[PDB]
DNA sequence: TCTACCGATAAGCACAACTACCTCTCCTAT
RNA sequence: AGGAGAGGUA
DNA sequence: ATAGGAGGTATTGTGCTTATCGGTAGA
């Protein structure tokens, strides 16, 4: 049981670090929370429910992301329908789902069908054990906005398709929550480069 | 690839203790090495002893010297066998509803007394009020191979771990570059099943020793799947390092810009395509 | 005799060459044919057996 | 992994268990003869790893791993950094203690932790 | 060599160097997990066994690949010194 | 005659898939124990005594027990009566092209023709199974294709023989077709075509395509080459060469490297460089190729002290070494050293053919 | 530019109720050579 | 070991390892000559020379379209795809 | 409880197994 | 004139 | 237009495209 508790503590710490990197106004107390303090605040049992929380963007309070932890593994269509109904009721456009096992193909099709209305991100528990961003091999990644993307396109007089491509399934894109059509800035240890998400 | 070579680096807090790196590396190797039960047991025999218990009780007599060398105990190996039996239980398609293992220092076996300091492990099969397991061929051909293939230490995924010394690691440390020559571990994992990633299984097996292993520099040695774990840039950097190593081994001198251009050309679509026709066709598509 | 597995020793060859009135190492003092001066270093000379191959110059001209 | 021939017809015997008899017995299908068993042993095999016969020489199975080498430790008799370290028990002590063996061909010195 | 005596001395030195290199390779072959008890600092009565078994070391080396690699590495390391004797036994006028 | 040790896949469930001994005789897949008991054997103990493994291995015993169980399951009450003979006859008759001879006659001519007795061939089969078990256990080394001890070379007595045989067969087919076409509706000279064989030989010598030793089609190449008249040395070395046929040129194996069996037979220091590197080997100066001996050696062997093979399978062998002549068990000898010494003494007195090899090995005890 | 071969003669008898078959090339200095 | 196996189970494969005390000037022993021939049998067969040619051909097919543009960027000939925004040379002439 | 695709295990099918080269011999049914 | 097969060079 | 039985044997090696083979998930 204690192994599961420390696993969940590591997952929560990595999730908070990723949210802080993405800029969702994460409090310093959560980032600097120790294992002993987390266990003391945990109580007797977590039941994968206390990890559910809602976070809003630092720049704009209108945008918010809800983190959902299913009670049991191998979720089905009913659980996804309940989650999307809850999102519609709460009026949230983004959500992060952390699951223990791979999703049902029917659940994946349901997520893809409703991807236009709301954006859903799925992360495995094993993938969140180690923070990908905090690595020596991974260089600094900076997400460019629409104005900066337009300035970059106009400066080199190039099209969006005539840029180096990065797949959505890459861990960095999912870590930064990058959608299709967004460019990034990479600084190597100096010469810089840009990658187009496709 | 089936070998799927890995690379693990020790943490920086082990240097405070005297000879901390060597002890940590040896502990990691001991904990993360697959040791089959057959390598410890010497003589396996089935003795007719006569939920009700079934006949044909199997005996596994193990010398104490092997356990002392491997730093194990009879209780520990019995617990590991029970845990692995209750972990999968996919094989053994017969009446093995219950399987209990008992440990006895001395057994009532008068067949041979060559070794006096050997501990005997008793495995008893339980049948659900049926005689379907009364035959000897079935147990001898199914249960005996199953127990010998059960690893008492490590994980089934990890094949072998060796300790190596290097001076130019693929992932340099941020600070403290004055340390000329570090020590790291190389892990090889089986690729029998492609359903689960080798790195994913490796992360789960290192939960008790997460602090010891420095995950800030550890990275798979492969190039194709490293982009799916640490991004395209990390794979490109490792590819550049491997290309430089190959050029150095070839004995020729090649400028950096050529290798960088090769790396950027082979990873322009976000993935390292092969040099065959299929890779070029996919890149053009 | 020059049997491949019964070759005479180097000492025997040197003694045989010394008894002939030449240097035991097979090198003899020579003089440059262009200026007449004596070379500082002796040049090894010996009647080896050579062969002529069937590949010619005009056979490769294209 | 044991077999014997009954004296009546000189044919192989297969082991069997009888609930009423509660004793190991051997009888053959060739003739009708039941004989009492000895030592109550029906299988006895020494565990060996000789499965890949005539294949361990070509492909290196790494049956005996090589001891690790380190360069951080400095030898005493000579100023050589390369050394071999391993864990082994003492003559009468308990636990595993770290040992060191110098890699200098001209030194041949070994010391404990 | 300058004369016959120098040639004989060089031949004897080469023979002794090859013997020393072979001994070094035999010593290096023991760096395996099977000889951890012998390599430890304790009391072992099988010291003469590892020395008298001279014809078995080559057979063991020819069967394993890691042992062969260790042996060839040790042989090169011990044979660099043997190769270094040419500068001592060679004159400055040698064309080679 | 092939004896194969492999996992059973016929009438075997998932629980029982252990290795068993099978016999591939005339493509029948007969169990080994049924064949053993068909050749005048009526006891399991006698069959085990014939296969003198002389070792303690669990795998061998398990394989033997599995083979016995498979034989028992395949045929019921095979030990009693002659049910094994009926089963093997049915298996032979089940083939696509069964032999015309009956079961009582097929076992005498198509099964070990060297041994006339029906019980001696059972002992030979037991010896073969013993050798297979010893090789499986690792006590006996397996044969290698690189060594010259297990290889033979043919220059003209066999290379041309198969071409002559196939051309004669084609000529006979044409002649009988013409005879059938002409009988229904002539000198014998017109019946036989005298040009078919000559044209075939001319084509073989010109194109260089020679008949494959084991395939009717897929003619091999490189058998016949041209001489070189640049110098007498070239035409002398062209006449003295040895060629080994390999399936593919890119990879061969260990044949490209020299072998200790080349000592004094072929030149290991000289070999062509290129695709056929090591495949073409030049013969040594003192190299001779043995020819078939018209004299009978069996008669002279009994005079030296050789004892004939025992017909009865019940009598075992205590220490008598096996005597094999051209792969045929001819007899037995009490002491091998004295026997081989006497044979060598007789050979040195011109009482035996000068081209004969006498091999004595204490490991194989033969 | 012809073939150095020798003819083959063997008697063939037919029954109801030396002919030429082929030429084999002859190696120089063989058992049958001038 | 040269006579098949040393009989210490029977081996099937070996890794040759020999030391030759004699030199070319002194004269090679027949067994030493055989060992030298076995060792030098390598490079006599030229069948692996296709690997560099095939690798060079494939790499050239992949990298032929790469050229430098007037804007200072590195672009591919197919669709003017941007490979490198700026050349990563460590000087000294641009 | 019966549909409904959905990843694994064998079974074939298709290229790839090097340049610049230079000679000779043999080939085209019946 | 085009092919098939062998021995060969850098 | 006709002709060219039948034999146990003795290239790999990577991608690609099936089929089939169970196999759970949803109503
Ligand atoms: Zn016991
Ligand atoms: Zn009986
Ligand atoms: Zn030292």
């Amino acid at each position: 049981t204690e192994e599961e508790l420390k696993r969940l503590y590591r997952i929560q710490k990595t999730l908070m670090q990723m949210l802080r990197d993405r800029g969702y106004f994460i409090a310093d107390s959560e980032l600097t929370m120790t294992k002993q303090q987390f266990i003391r605040k945990h109580g007797d049992n977590m039941k994968r429910e206390d990890l559910v929380t809602l976070k809003a963007k630092r720049n704009d309070n209108s945008d918010q992301l809800y983190i959902f932890f299913p009670d049991e593994a191998k979720v089905g269509v009913k659980t996804m329908k309940m989650y999307t109904n809850r999102m519609k009721s709460e009026n949230v456009f983004r959500a992060i789902l952390v699951v223990q096992q791979n999703l049902t193909p029917f659940a994946r099709t349901c997520i893809s069908e409703i991807s236009s209305k709301f954006h859903l991100e799925v992360f495995q528990e094993a993938e969140m054990l180690v923070n990908i961003k905090e690595h020596v091999l991974v260089p600094e990644h900076q997400v460019l906005t629409t104005e900066e993307k337009k300035t970059l396109l106009e400066r080199y007089t190039v099209k969006e398709t005539q840029l180096p491509r990065i797949q959505v399934t890459d861990p960095i894109a999912r870590y930064f929550g990058l959608k299709r059509g967004q460019v990034v800035k990479i600084i190597r240890p100096r010469y810089v480069t840009y990658r187009y998400v496709v | 690839q089936r070998e799927q070579t890995m690379s693990l680096y020790l943490s920086e807090y082990l240097s405070k203790k005297k000879h901390g790196f060597e002890y940590g590396s040896l502990e990691i190797k001991n904990h993360l090495e697959k040791l089959s039960f057959s390598e410890i047991v010497s003589t396996s025999m089935i003795i007719f002893s006569p939920v009700p218990l079934s006949p044909w009780v199997c005996h596994f007599h193990i010398s104490e010297k092997v356990l002392k060398r491997k730093q194990l105990s009879a209780e520990s190996v019995v617990s590991s066998l029970n845990e692995q039996y209750k972990s999968r239980n996919r094989e053994l398609k017969l009446d093995i509803v219950d399987l209990d293992i008992q440990n006895t220092n001395h057994c009532s076996s008068d067949d041979q007394a060559m070794k006096d300091d050997n501990v005997c492990i008793t495995v008893t099969v339980v049948e659900a009020s049926k005689h379907s397991v009364l035959e000897l061929d079935a147990i001898r051909l199914v249960l005996i191979p199953f127990l010998l293939d059960s690893p008492v230490k490590g994980d089934q995924g990890i094949k072998k771990v060796n300790i190596l010394w290097t001076d130019r690691p693929k992932a340099p440390k941020r600070n403290g570059n004055h340390l000329a020559g570090e020590l790291y571990l190389k892990v090889t994992m089986y690729g029998d099943r492609g359903k689960r990633n080798c790195w994913t299984a490796l992360l789960e097996t290192c939960l008790p020793i997460m602090d010891m292993i420095d995950w800030g520099r550890s990275h798979p040695d492969n190039i194709r799947q490293c982009c799916s774990v640490y991004g395209i840039d990390a794979g490109r950097s490792i590819f550049v390092a491997n290309l430089e190593s190959a050029v150095s081994d070839t004995g020729k001198e090649i400028l950096r810009e050529h290798l960088l251009l090769v790396a950027d050309s082979l990873s322009v679509t976000g993935e390292f395509v092969a040099l065959n026709a299929k890779g070029w066709s996919k890149q053009r598509q | 005799h020059a049997t491949p597995f019964s070759t005479p020793g180097v000492t025997e060859i040197t003694e045989q060459l010394h008894r002939a009135g030449f240097s035991r190492w097979g090198n003899e003092r020579v003089y440059n044919g262009r200026s007449g001066e004596m070379m500082r270093s002796m040049i090894f000379m010996g009647p080896t057996f050579y062969q002529r191959l069937v590949h010619m110059s005009e056979d490769k001209v294209k | 992994s044991t077999m014997k021939f009954c004296r009546e017809c000189n044919n192989i015997l297969y082991p069997k268990e009888d609930k009423e008899q509660k004793i190991l017995l051997y009888a053959c299908r060739n003739c009708d003869h039941q004989e009492v068993a000895d030592n109550s042993c029906v299988y006895r095999n020494e565990v060996h790893h000789s499965v890949s016969e005539r294949t361990q020489i070509l492909t290196d199975v790494a049956s005996d791993p090589t001891l690790p080498r380190t360069k951080a430790v400095r030898c005493s008799k000579c100023q050589h950094r390369e050394a071999v370290f391993f864990q082994a028990t003492a003559r009468g002590e308990e636990g595993m203690t770290l040992f060191f063996v110098c890699c200098n061909p001209n030194c041949g010195h070994r010391w404990r932790e | 060599s300058s004369d016959l005596q120098s040639r004989k001395n060089l031949t004897e030195e080469i023979s002794y160097g090859l013997r020393e290199a072979e001994q070094v390779c035999n010593k290096q072959q023991l760096m395996v997990e099977s000889w951890r008890d012998f390599l430890a600092v304790n009391g072992e009565d099988k010291e003469e066994d590892s020395v008298s078994d001279l014809a078995r070391f080559c057979y063991e080396r020819q069967k394993s690949a890691t042992l062969s690699e260790l042996a060839v590495s040790a042989f090169k390391d011990a044979y660099r010194d043997v190769q270094a004797l040419a500068y001592r036994y060679g004159d400055q006028s040698n064309s080679f | 005659f092939i004896v194969r040790l492999s996992e059973n896949e016929k009438a075997e469930d998932y629980k029982r898939r252990e290795k068993v001994l099978t016999v591939y005789f005339l493509s029948t897949e007969i169990p080994v124990w049924l064949l053993f008991f068909a050749l005048g054997v009526s006891s399991d103990k006698e069959a085990m005594d014939l296969i003198a493994f002389d070792g303690d291995d669990a795998s061998i015993t398990n394989s033997l027990i599995a083979s016995i169980h498979v034989a028992d399951a395949v045929c019921e009450a095979f030990r009693c009566g002659n049910n094994a003979l009926t089963y093997v006859e049915q298996q032979i008759k089940s083939t696509k092209f069964p032999p015309a001879e009956s079961v009582d006659e097929c076992l005498h001519l198509y099964l070990f023709p060297g041994l006339q007795s029906l019980k001696k061939k059972a002992r030979f089969l037991g010896y073969m199974v013993k050798c297979l078990l010893n090789s499986y256990a690792g006590k006996r080394k397996c044969e290698n294709r690189d060594s010259f001890r297990n290889k033979r070379i043919e220059l003209a007595g066999e290379l041309l023989e198969r071409e002559i045989r196939v051309h004669l067969a084609h000529a006979r087919r044409k002649m009988t077709r013409a005879m059938q076409k002409h009988l229904s509706g002539k000198p014998i000279e017109h019946y036989l075509d005298a040009s078919v064989i000559t044209n075939g030989l001319s084509r073989a010598f010109s194109t260089g395509a020679w008949s494959h030793p084991f395939r009717k089609m897929e003619r091999v190449s490189g058998v016949v080459a041209n001489l070189g008249r640049a110098n007498p040395l070239q035409t002398l070395i062209d006449l003295r060469r040895t060629r080994q046929q390999v399936l593919y040129t890119g990879k061969v194996g260990d044949a490209r490297y020299p072998h200790p069996s080349h000592w004094g037979r072929v030149c290991f220091l000289s070999t062509p460089d290129g695709e056929n590197c090591g495949l073409v080997k030049n013969m040594s100066l003192l190299g001779l190729v043995s020819t078939q001996s018209l004299e009978s050696v069996v008669e002279k062997l009994f005079a030296c002290g050789m004892e004939e093979l025992m017909d009865d399978t019940c009598t075992p062998l205590f220490g008598k070494h096996k005597v094999l002549l051209n792969g045929d068990w001819v007899g037995l000898c009490a002491d091998s050293e004295s026997f081989v010494a006497e044979l060598k003494s007789r050979r040195r007195q011109s009482e035996l053919p000068r081209e004969m090899e006498i091999k004595r090995d204490k490991d194989d005890n033969e | 530019n012809m073939t150095y071969s020798a003819r083959i003669k063997v008697n063939v008898q037919v029954e109801v109720f030396d002919i030429l078959i082929g030429s084999i090339p002859v190696m120089v200095k063989s058992i049958l050579c001038k | 070991p040269l006579r098949g196996a040393k009989g210490k189970t029977t081996t099937e494969s070996y890794v040759p390892y020999g030391v030759i005390e004699n030199s070319f000037l002194t004269g090679l022993n027949p067994l030493e000559s055989f060992v030298h021939s076995v060792t030098s049998r390598d490079s006599s067969f030229s069948g692996n020379a296709d690997l560099p040619g095939t690798l060079s051909r494939r790499l050239m097919f992949f990298m032929r379209d790469i050229y430098a543009a007037y804007d200072g960027t590195v672009r591919n000939s197919f669709g003017n795809q941007l490979v490198q925004f700026t050349y990563e040379t460590d000087g000294p002439v641009e």
